[PDB]
């Protein structure tokens, strides 16, 4: 059963899909052919718990219902600048328009 | 005033049940090819009353017209038989047909089985449970409709 | 393979080529990268979930879910799929 | 009129299903080929239905006559019964574009005298009041 991920890293944020049963450090390998950055170059985190390679997205939390296509779960990602990983930073989006008085 | 309609195949008794409320005494040949309104002044448990009885007779028709006169039944009885089996076929396209035309699942309704030697078709009870309606083994010859005005009030 | 959606305010959306497609503005405009200069990022992020449930539901057998939009930011997603064919 | 129900008189159950999130209007498409509403389904709803071979039927949301899928396909005749044993009716939402997705949600906020009062190129005006009613869609399905 996949799971649909948007794994996020400054102001870039990637769309994939994964299967539940996909191990986080599968889930490294996807981002190396995108980012073109090695997975012991990569840390990846659920909020701001930091996931292990071994585990799988399910054991994660990422799950069919937690991941959904038209509302997928956030995986972070930060990035390893050379001896020290860097803290995990997600930018955010951009706040939306106050609501129109015709709307509410 | 409250409005029932009585309904089922041509041979059940709809039109003489009426009779026996209406006017106590049954008519053993009665013609069953006309439908009127008997409007009654009786008490029930209590209450001011004034029946508006429709005793269904003719050939089917499925029109406007047709449609929203037997959509203004408060309530239906379902009349099958005994003796036929014919009749205990037609009861789901009657039942049917008074969800369409009454715009609900729900409609205060009974289910009725008349003339009770034949015995075509066993007390079905069961039928009637999913019905979700009630049963008044009904003799025309030997008569509850306010098993059916029960619904119509809960309503 | 993959392809990059920009947000007006800098924002990069690495979504699938196949996915992107969906989108006829998208489409032409590419024949890489794109950037988008009136959306801002939580509109496209928006945009990119929908090219994700229609790839996934479109010709399915069985029963699909709702396509969520809240109403804050209704009128600025009709007016990207306005302008983005999709 | 070509897209119509053929008088059959011979009796097909169905079972309609509401695997959609809105309450199903089942519109029955009769002799003349006139569309006729039929009792709304819940979400989540299954009801054993009584039809006939050959009727036609399609399924909008109630409300806003959005447009549904039943059995994946936008029009529904039943096959044959085979040894009484019902016909299956899924009744699902179809994979809306983008554009119409966000125009069921803002005529969902948004009164219809306002449509003129919100900030939206004109063509977005003109396209928020085309609402989606079932005789259009006839037409178009007829064609074809
Ligand atoms: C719950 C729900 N949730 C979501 S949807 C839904 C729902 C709810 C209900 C239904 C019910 N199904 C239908 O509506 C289906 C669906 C669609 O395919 C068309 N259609 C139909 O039935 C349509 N018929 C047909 O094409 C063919 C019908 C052929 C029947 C043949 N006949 C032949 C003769 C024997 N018999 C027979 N002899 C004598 C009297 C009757 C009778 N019968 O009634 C009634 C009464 C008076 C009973 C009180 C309420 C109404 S009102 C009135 N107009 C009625 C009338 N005269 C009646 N007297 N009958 C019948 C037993 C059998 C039509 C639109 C023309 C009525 C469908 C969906
Ligand atoms: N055995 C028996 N016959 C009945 C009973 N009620 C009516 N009948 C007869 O069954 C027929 C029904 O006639 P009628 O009421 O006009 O039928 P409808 O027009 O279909 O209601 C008549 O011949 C009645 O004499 C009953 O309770 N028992
Ligand atoms: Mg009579």
């Amino acid at each position: 059963m996949d799971v649909f991920l948007m794994i996020r890293r400054h102001k870039t944020t990637i769309f994939t899909d994964a299967k539940e049963s996909s191990t986080v450090f599968e889930l490294k390998r996807i981002v190396e052919g995108i980012l073109k950055r090695p997975p012991d170059e990569q840390r990846l985190y659920k909020d701001d718990q930091l996931l292990d390679d071994g585990k799988t997205l399910g054991e994660c939390g990422f799950t069919s219902q937690t991941a959904r296509p038209q509302a997928p779960a956030t995986v972070g990602l930060a990035f390893r600048a050379d001896d020290t990983f860097e803290a995990l930073c997600i930018e955010p989006f951009s706040s939306p328009p106050e609501l129109p008085d015709v709307m509410k | 005033e409250y409005k029932l309609v009585v309904v089922g195949a041509v041979g059940v008794g709809k039109s003489a049940l009426t009779i026996q409320l209406i006017q106590n005494h049954f008519v053993d040949e009665y013609d069953p090819t006309i439908e009127d309104s008997y409007r009654k002044q009786v008490v029930i448990d209590g209450e001011t009353c004034l029946l508006d009885i429709l005793d269904t007779a003719g050939q089917e028709e499925y029109s406007a017209m047709r449609d929203q006169y037997m959509r203004t039944g408060e309530g239906f009885l379902c009349v099958f038989a005994i003796n036929n089996t014919k009749s205990f076929e037609d009861i789901h396209h009657y039942r049917e047909q008074i969800k369409r035309v009454k715009d609900s699942e729900d409609v205060p309704m009974v289910l009725v089985g008349n003339k009770s030697p034949s015995r075509t078709v066993d007390t079905a009870q069961d039928l009637a449970r999913s019905y979700g309606i009630p049963f008044i083994e009904t003799s025309a010859k030997t008569d509850a409709f306010y098993t059916l005005v029960r619904e119509i009030r809960k309503h | 393979m993959y392809v990059k959606l920009i947000s007006s305010d800098g924002h990069e959306f690495i979504v699938k080529r196949e996915h992107a497609l969906t989108s006829g503005t998208i489409k032409a405009m590419l024949s890489n990268e794109v950037n988008f200069r009136e959306i801002p990022s939580h509109v496209l992020s928006k945009v990119c979930m929908y090219f994700t449930y229609k790839v996934r539901y479109t010709n399915s057998s069985t029963e699909i879910p709702e396509f969520p939009i809240a109403p804050e930011i209704a009128l600025e997603l009709l007016m990207a799929a306005n302008f983005l064919d999709c | 009129p070509v897209l119509r129900s053929v008088n059959s008189r011979e009796p097909s159950q169905v079972i309609f299903c509401n695997r959609s999130p809105r309450v199903v209007l089942p519109v029955w498409l009769n002799f003349d080929g006139e569309p006729q509403p039929y009792p709304t389904l819940p979400p989540g709803t299954g009801r054993r239905i009584h039809s006939y071979r050959g009727h036609l039927w399609l399924f909008r949301d109630a409300g806003t006559h959005d447009g549904l899928l039943v059995n994946q396909t936008e029009l529904f005749v039943p096959s044959l019964n085979v040894d009484g044993q019902p016909i299956f009716a899924n009744i699902t939402l179809p994979v809306y574009t983008l554009k119409e997705r966000c125009l069921q949600v803002v005529r969902s906020l948004v009164k219809p005298e306002n449509y003129r009062r919100l900030d939206i190129v004109r063509s977005l005006y003109e396209d928020l009041e085309d609402h989606p009613n079932v005789q259009k869609d006839l037409e178009r399905l007829t064609q074809e």
